[PDB]
């Protein structure tokens, strides 16, 4: 606590303490890691064309919403209100720094307790950033974005590829392009409602 | 200051359960995210047979 | 696998021991002097749709060509590197060719 | 910053790569700008900026229902994984360390 009394008897066990800040600074280090590694695979961001006609395919669940406040996807916005959601070390003036959406408030009394949560170094607005530069990546240039530059392709050429890739020639995906593009969109309305 | 000491132990060692047990979920969430880059890599940039 | 023996496409990779570990020269191919053209999904030729059967059609402008996916090297669209399966009204973006 | 207040660092609206992740994006540099148009390796201000991080080139693919990029020449490349493989196996002699 807020006490000298008690860290002269605590610093007389040595540097345990040395020891916890750097395996937690070590984790903290491999939280940044592990979200670079798991979004940054490219250094390229990539902005998602405003013609959205993609051979049928309806992506407006995943794409990010220009109207939301902080462009994030209908999906992903499911995914964000349904989560449970903790504290991302953002500050507004609150004095508590953040405002947690009424939900695990209590992550401020955790801050009294000599304990504070740290943002991460992406913000959920800058990893949307990084999610949408996959997405658009994966829509417009395939697979190729990831092994050096990113080279533009129509989706059903990508799609006419991954049928391929799987062993089912892919004049198929030409035959009953139609009906792959609507049992896409089925299935993504149908992952939305299962989600809700 | 004996009751104190007993207090900084118990406290010391509720802090390094805690730190340990994070460090094993934490190895745990590093395989997750280690199998979440290699799906990244594997099924989003590229098509894994 | 992408992206686990580095980035790009894996050729080979070189093993050198070093204190306590080892180091992978991962020899990888990486694209790059990129042209852009323009594309069709197949070829609609006799009334019949033809897919390339290994590469994808490109076109400079006014000629049409089949290349590898990886690498640009324009050949005459023959029947040999394309199949005929199906009818020509299917295929949604269809473009007359020879 | 959304991760708190930086204080000796100026803060510029221009955005170049993190080296000194400070926070929420947020990212911290000793950078070499003729401003002050003193001397060439100290300015006349502390060299301390901060910006909000350069995620990258804003690259625009362009797409379109009938165009295709096909790449023309190739680089052979050799980058360098290092890999940790054994540790120095050590011994305690428990009651040599503790007695
Ligand atoms: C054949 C051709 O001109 N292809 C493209 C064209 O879309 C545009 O002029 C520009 C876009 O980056 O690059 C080139
Ligand atoms: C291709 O051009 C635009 C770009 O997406 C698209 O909206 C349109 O429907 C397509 N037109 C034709 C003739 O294929
Ligand atoms: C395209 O090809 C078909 C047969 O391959 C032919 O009937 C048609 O006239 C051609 N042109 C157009 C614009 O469809
Ligand atoms: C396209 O390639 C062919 C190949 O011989 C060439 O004759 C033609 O001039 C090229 N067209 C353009 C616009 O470069
Ligand atoms: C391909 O790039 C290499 C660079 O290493 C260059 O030497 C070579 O001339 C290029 N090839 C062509 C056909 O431009």
């Amino acid at each position: 606590g807020d006490s000298t009394e008690c860290s002269n008897l605590l610093l007389q066990y040595g540097s345990f303490c040395t020891q916890l800040k750097r395996a937690l600074t070590g984790i903290a280090v491999e939280q940044d890691k592990n979200t670079q590694e798991v979004f940054a695979q490219v250094k390229q961001i990539y902005k998602t064309p405003p013609i959205k006609y993609f051979g049928g395919f309806n992506f407006s669940q995943i794409l990010p919403d220009p109207s939301k406040p902080s462009k994030r996807s209908p999906i992903e916005d499911l995914l964000f209100n349904k989560v449970t959601l903790a504290d991302a070390g953002f500050i507004k003036q609150y004095g508590d720094c953040l405002g947690d959406i009424a939900a695990r408030d209590l992550i401020c009394a955790q801050k009294f307790k000599g304990l504070t949560v740290l943002p991460p170094l992406l913000t959920d607005e800058m990893i949307a950033q990084y999610t949408s530069a996959l997405l658009a990546g994966t829509i417009t240039s395939g697979w190729t974005f990831g092994a050096g530059p990113a080279l533009q392709i129509p989706f059903p050429m990508q799609m006419a590829y991954r049928f391929n890739g799987i062993g089912v020639t892919q004049n198929v995906l030409y035959e009953n392009q139609k009906l792959i593009a609507n049992q896409f969109n089925s299935a993504i309305g149908k992952i939305q409602d299962s989600l809700s | 200051e004996v009751q104190i000491d007993r207090l900084i132990t118990g406290r010391l060692q509720s802090l390094q359960t805690y730190v340990t047990q994070q460090l094993i979920r934490a190895a745990e969430i590093r395989a997750s995210a280690n199998l979440a880059a290699t799906k990244m890599s594997e099924c989003v940039l590229g098509q894994s047979k | 696998r992408v992206d686990f023996c580095g980035k790009g496409y894996h050729l080979m990779s070189f093993p050198q021991s070093a204190p306590h570990g080892v180091v992978f020269l991962h020899v990888t191919y990486v694209p790059a002097q990129e042209k852009n053209f323009t594309t069709a999904p197949a070829i609609c030729h006799d009334g019949k749709a033809h897919f390339p059967r290994e590469g994808v059609f490109v076109s400079n402008g006014t000629h049409w060509f089949v290349t590898q996916r990886n690498f640009y090297e324009p050949q005459i669209i023959t029947t040999d590197n394309t199949f005929v399966s199906g009818n020509c009204d299917v295929v949604i973006g269809i473009v007359n060719n020879t | 910053t959304r991760a708190g207040c930086l204080i000796g660092a100026e803060y510029v609206n221009n955005s170049y790569e993190c080296d000194i992740p400070i926070g929420a994006g947020i990212c911290a540099s000793y950078q070499t700008q003729t401003k002050s148009h003193g001397s060439a390796s100290s300015v006349a201000s502390q060299s301390i900026i901060a910006y909000t991080m350069s995620l990258g080139a804003e690259n625009s693919v362009a797409y379109s229902n009938n165009s295709i990029a096909i790449p023309t020449n190739f680089t052979i490349s050799v980058t360098t994984e290092i890999l940790p493989v054994s540790m120095t196996k050590t011994s305690v002699d428990c009651t040599m360390y503790i007695c």
